[PDB]
């Protein structure tokens, strides 16, 4: 009787545990696909930034260049 | 003369998602609050 | 006194185990907090960029009409 | 004339946070270890 | 006369990491399948 | 025998958990880690950011001065 009692508490501290294992399964992939998601936007941010940055140094390199012609 | 309107153009296409998993970790703390439950008494 | 041996260590892993889930739970709590606030770091700098990147192509619109104004 | 000094601001208000959980993995791989204490020997 | 070419530079020096957890979280789900085989069934 | 059931049962249980509690350690301290990285690189994007704006801003109010000059 008491080696009863000893397997259903047991069954049912291994059913609990493999929902814990479960949901921080799922959670771990939900914080991976994030940090991943955030991660390449940072960069593609500092991409396209750099591609703005530069159109904006030619664009002024263009303005001084004129604006001696003007002189 | 009649210098174009240079437009730079908006910085888009781009967003950070957005993490929910407190539904996981609510979870988490009920099964540690629960596992008391499952302790042994002969 | 074998049930008591298993009943006794059953109760010591299940108490560790729920420090194990308690730890897990407050370290995901915290990459979410974490990742959370990134997210709207990066979220709220590309809006604030958007918005100063416009007002610099909107005063170098200006400049071009002010120097063609010169010619 | 005198065209007003236009300032582009400063880029502000903004920072990211950073995780500090050592505590919390270094408390599992101490749990993960312990467990060896829990193992049963009849 | 004769504005140098003030060039602003290239933003960078800067990257983000990239998570690979996906081994870590196969094995998780693999354990939490593999604790049936470890039910007691007296 | 049936105590020796329920040992090794308990005992393979105890194994497969602690594989867990490494798996989520190692987990966990790589999502840090990345996480980390990423706060560092986005709070340096934001000062060379500001950096980079602000010499923008400079060589803009230089050229309006020397514009005003040239009128």
């Amino acid at each position: 009787e008491n080696q009863k009692l000893i397997a259903n508490q047991f069954n049912s501290a291994i059913g609990k545990i493999q929902d814990s294992l479960s949901s921080t399964a799922s959670a771990l992939g939900k914080l991976q696909d994030v940090v991943n998601h955030n991660a390449q936007a940072l960069n593609t941010l500092v991409k396209q930034l750099s591609s703005k940055f530069g159109a904006i140094s030619s664009v002024l390199n263009d303005i001084f260049s004129r604006l001696d012609k003007v002189e | 003369h009649t210098s174009p309107d240079v437009d730079l153009g908006d910085i888009s296409g781009i967003n950070a998602s957005v993490v929910n998993i407190q539904k996981e970790i609510d979870r988490l703390n009920e099964v540690a609050k629960n596992l008391n439950e499952s302790l042994i008494d002969l």
